[PDB]
Formats: C-alpha cells, structure tokens, sequence
C-alpha cells in the first residue's frame, strides 16, 4: 500500500 | 428533477449554481473559463466547478465548447477525468447562455507531488501504468490527448491517477518533435511521447528537454534520439521542414543506458521503446501496459477500451446557434454517474 504526502 | 440555484459573485464573475454545491472558492483564472473549489453535498466529496467564459461568442467557440462536453461526457476510466455534473440555470435554449462542468478534485498534482517528496521506484511504476492505463482507454476511442504533462496529473494519497484538461485542438518539454513544429499531423503515439518524458523525470529528478525555443529544444532532442532516417523524412509533407532537417549535422541515436545509470534497467529498457524518433516505431499504451516493468500492476482482464466515439461533428459546417442548441441537448442527456 504505496501512499504519498499531499502538498499544504 | 431541477434543484433550487443561489447566485453569488466571486472574481467579478456571477456564478449561478445548485445548492448542493457549498463553499465556493476561486482557485484560479483561465482565458477559457474560471474555476472554483466546491463542496458537493451530494457526494460529500470536494469538486471542482468550471463556468465556461463566453462559450458561444464566435462559431469558433461554440465548436470548441460542444467539442469539449462531447469529450468530457464520453469519459468514463478510473484513470481518466469524469464529468461529475453539467448544467445551466437557464430553463430554455432561448435563455441558454451559460455552461458549468463539475470533476472531482483529487488535491495535488504531479509537479506539486515531486515538489515536497521523493518518489520510490514504486510509485514511479504505478503512476506510469495509470497514465498507460488511461492512455489505452482514450486511444482506444480514436482520441489524442494532445498534451501531456506532470501538471495535467492529478494524484491522491494513496497514489492514483488521472488525466486532466485535453488539448482541444513549459508545455514544450513534453511534446514529440513531429509536432512541435508540426512536421507531420498527430498520431496518438505523441501522447507517448508525452509519458516518456514524464517517466524520465520521474525517475532522475530532472527535466529531460528543458529546452527554451523549439530549435534549442528539437536540437536537445536530436541528440539523444538521433537525426531522422531517409524513411522519415519521406512523411514529413513540408520541404521547407525537410530541407531545414537536412542542414543539420548527422546523429546517431544515443545508448539510454549510459544517460540513465542506475534506474531500473526495465525502465530504461521501456524509456528507450518510448522515445523513439519514428513515431510509427512507439510502442503503444496498449503495447507498454505489458511489459516486464509493470509486471505486478498489469492485469489483461482489468485494463479496458473505450466505446467507439463519434467525432463526425468535427466536419461539420453550423451556425453558431446550431452549435450552441447541439451544446443545450448535451447538457439536457447528460447522464449523471451512479453514486459510490
């Protein structure tokens, strides 16, 4: 389960 | 089957919507539209609205705008942008003025993506696939995307993809050389192109033809993939392009392994069957979906076509009402998606 961090 | 609309003024611009839409925020100003960030209360979900500008102003603009509800309501992959919602406040054709386009909102794209993280060989092979994925879907239907780039990715938390804002018939870096000075008419397989140069950025960190005006650019180019072969220079229908090709020094194709030392040498192996120079000699999304490189994403029996879409209109000859009624009867048929 690859996930990414969102821009803020 | 109407809802209530309420009317507000964000921008200097007076946008009339269904009340399910919340929270309105101007994200941006565009020549071609505006759009702003909702809340869909039917959905729960953050959407993205568009009120068209001017969309019937010249004959121009209303084959543009019919064009692009045709295409936006014939999407339909995971990998691809849906029309979540169109509509109009307008009650008849007669006071039809007006078109809004509602898509879903997934956050980030993918040049803000590489902004704030590094991508693992992982993510790379996914976000690919996805592209390819999508890329067979559209291609399958008989379009061309027209313009891919890492800013026409949307990409969420959990890495998936879509594809955004078709070309409707910096940008530079992206596009394959037989278009860019529109040496020979556009094959799908330039969207290939597209990928090839996304992919490698991906995975060096780098843009890969940062050039600044198309000769710097087309010669940046050249010098990886080689001058173009007596057999391509026979399609190309411009002499002036032709003899402008011939002027330029000689170039063999060089060796992708020594430019990209230590990516996977699948994806190497993949890059090379990308960005190649005859565009008759791409591998296709199709083709790429199989390779060894997304061997534990591909699945055959998961990977669909399109429906046949008719783009006859495109040859047509109408008024500027006559696109514009075509335009209403689309808003009116449109078919929402079934709720999730």
């Amino acid at each position: 389960t690859l996930s990414l961090v969102m821009p803020s | 089957e109407r809802p209530t609309f309420y009317r507000q003024e964000l921008n200097k611009t007076i946008w009339e919507v269904p009340e399910r839409y919340q929270n309105l925020s101007p994200v941006g100003s565009g020549a071609y539209g505006s759009v702003c960030a909702a809340f869909d209360t039917k959905t729960g979900h953050r959407v993205a609205v568009k009120k068209l500008s001017r969309p019937f102003q010249s004959i121009i603009h209303a084959k543009r705008t019919y064009r692009e509800l045709r295409l936006l309501k014939h999407m339909k992959h995971e990998n691809v942008i849906g029309l979540l919602d169109v509509f109009t406040p307008a009650r008849s054709l007669e006071e039809f003025n007006d078109v809004y386009l509602v898509t879903h909102l997934m956050g980030a794209d993918l040049n803000n993506i590489v902004k704030c993280q590094k991508l693992t060989d992982d993510h790379v092979q996914f976000l690919i696939y996805q592209i390819l994925r999508g890329l067979k879907y559209i291609h399958s239907a008989d379009i061309i995307h027209r313009d891919l780039k890492p800013s026409n990715l949307a990409v969420n938390e959990d890495c998936e993809l879509k594809i955004l804002d078709f070309g409707l018939a910096a940008t530079r870096w992206y596009r394959a050389p037989e278009i860019m000075l529109n040496w020979m008419h556009y094959n799908q397989t330039v969207d290939i192109w597209s990928v090839g140069c996304i992919m490698a950025e991906l995975l060096t960190g780098r843009t890969l033809f940062p050039g600044t005006d198309h000769i710097d650019q087309l010669k940046l180019i050249l010098r990886l993939v080689g001058t173009p072969g007596a057999e391509l220079l026979k399609k190309i229908s411009s002499e002036s392009a032709r003899n402008y090709i011939q002027s330029l020094a000689q170039m063999p194709k060089m060796n992708f392994a020594n430019v990209f030392i230590g990516a996977n040498p699948l994806a190497v192996d993949l890059l090379e069957k990308m960005l190649v120079l005859d565009s008759d000699k791409r591998i296709t999304a199709a083709q790429a979906l199989a390779h060894a490189y997304f061997a534990q994403y591909h699945d055959p029996d998961d990977e669909p076509v399109a429906d046949p879409y008719d783009q006859s209109f495109e040859s047509r000859d109408l008024l500027i009402d006559e696109w514009k009624s075509l335009t209403y009867d689309e808003v009116i048929s449109f078919v929402p998606p079934p709720l999730d």
